[PDB]
Parts: C-alpha cells; structure tokens; sequence
C-alpha cells in the first residue's frame, strides 16, 4: 500500500520590466528635448516664412519701377 | 486601575445540532460594532506560494490601523472561524 500522491504549487515569474526603467528615463528626457527642438523650429521657420513674404512685394515693386522708368527713357528717347 | 487586559478568544465544540453556529451568529448581532469577519471553512487557501499567508494577514489590518490611530479610544473587531 505504498502508493502515494501529490499536490502541486505554482511560481509566476517576473513580469516584463526591470529594463524598461533605465533606458526608458533617458529615452523620456531626449524625446522632450527633440519636442523642444520642434517647436523651435517651427517658430524660426515661420519667420521665415513671413519675411519671405514680405520681400516678395519689394521685389515686384522694383521690377515695375525699372521696366516702367525704362519704357518711359525710350519713349522719350525716340 | 486593576491594569487588567481582555480576553479575545472563544471556543465551542460538541456534536452536531446543538446550537454552536447559532451562538455565534447571535454574539455578533448583540454587540454594537463593525459588521463580523465570517471565514467560511478552508477558504484562505491559494495555488501561489506565500498568498495563504497573505490572505491569513488581511484579516487583521483594521484592528491594527485602528489600534495605532485611536489608541485605547477604538471600537472592538469581531472575526468568526467556522470549522
Ligand atoms: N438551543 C437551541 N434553541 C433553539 N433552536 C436551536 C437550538 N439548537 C439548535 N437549534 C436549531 O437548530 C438549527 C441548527 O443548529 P446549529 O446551526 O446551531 O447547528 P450546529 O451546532 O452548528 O451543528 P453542526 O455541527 O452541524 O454545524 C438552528 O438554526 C436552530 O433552528
């Protein structure tokens, strides 16, 4: 009558972590710093934008005084 | 005065259907206190290693937060074992 029976415990191993709180904290820190970094660019790129703009009008505006001064010399000219 | 300490254990036995788990639900209607604790039989018991005890532990936490807190101003807890 030596037969015998057990019961059996179980053990859950560690979850998934314990590295993904070192790389994680500097990876944090470099994507706010990369966020800062965008929104200056974007801020310096839309002055850019604007001044661009602006220069465009000047630019025109010298063309049509210098064609027009020229056409009115030659008329003149003539 | 006296420097006396209560007592905090019961114990009943004899055969069956005699009025034991009437005494019990009784004692708990009488006093004036928080609502019993009942452990129905073997329900502590876990498959993981260390939460029978952890589960034997949660039963005396209020008494023990309670007894830090309100010191000697504190209310009485009341825990039934049955089988
Ligand atoms: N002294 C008593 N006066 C009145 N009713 C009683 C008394 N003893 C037993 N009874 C009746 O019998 C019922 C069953 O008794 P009880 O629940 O106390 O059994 P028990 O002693 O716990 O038995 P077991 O060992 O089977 O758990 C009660 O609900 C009650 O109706």
């Amino acid at each position: 009558d030596m037969r015998n029976e057990l019961e059996e415990m179980q053990r859950r191993a560690d979850q998934l972590a314990d590295e993904s709180l070192e790389s994680t904290r500097r990876m944090l820190q470099l994507v706010e710093e990369s966020k800062d970094a965008g929104i200056r660019t974007l801020v310096m790129l839309d002055e850019q934008g604007e001044q661009l703009e602006r220069i465009e009008e000047g630019m025109d505006q010298i063309n049509k005084d210098m064609k027009e001064a020229e056409k009115n010399l030659t008329d003149l000219g003539k | 005065q006296m420097g006396c300490k209560h007592v905090k254990g019961i114990l009943l036995y004899g055969p069956p259907g005699c009025g034991k788990t009437l005494l019990a639900r009784q004692i708990g209607k009488m006093l004036n206190a928080r609502e019993p604790k009942v452990v129905n039989g073997p329900e502590i018991l876990n498959k993981y290693v260390g939460e029978s005890e952890a589960n034997i532990r949660k039963l005396f936490a209020d008494a023990e937060e309670e007894q830090r807190r309100l010191g000697a101003n504190s209310g009485l807890h009341i825990i039934i074992f049955d089988e």
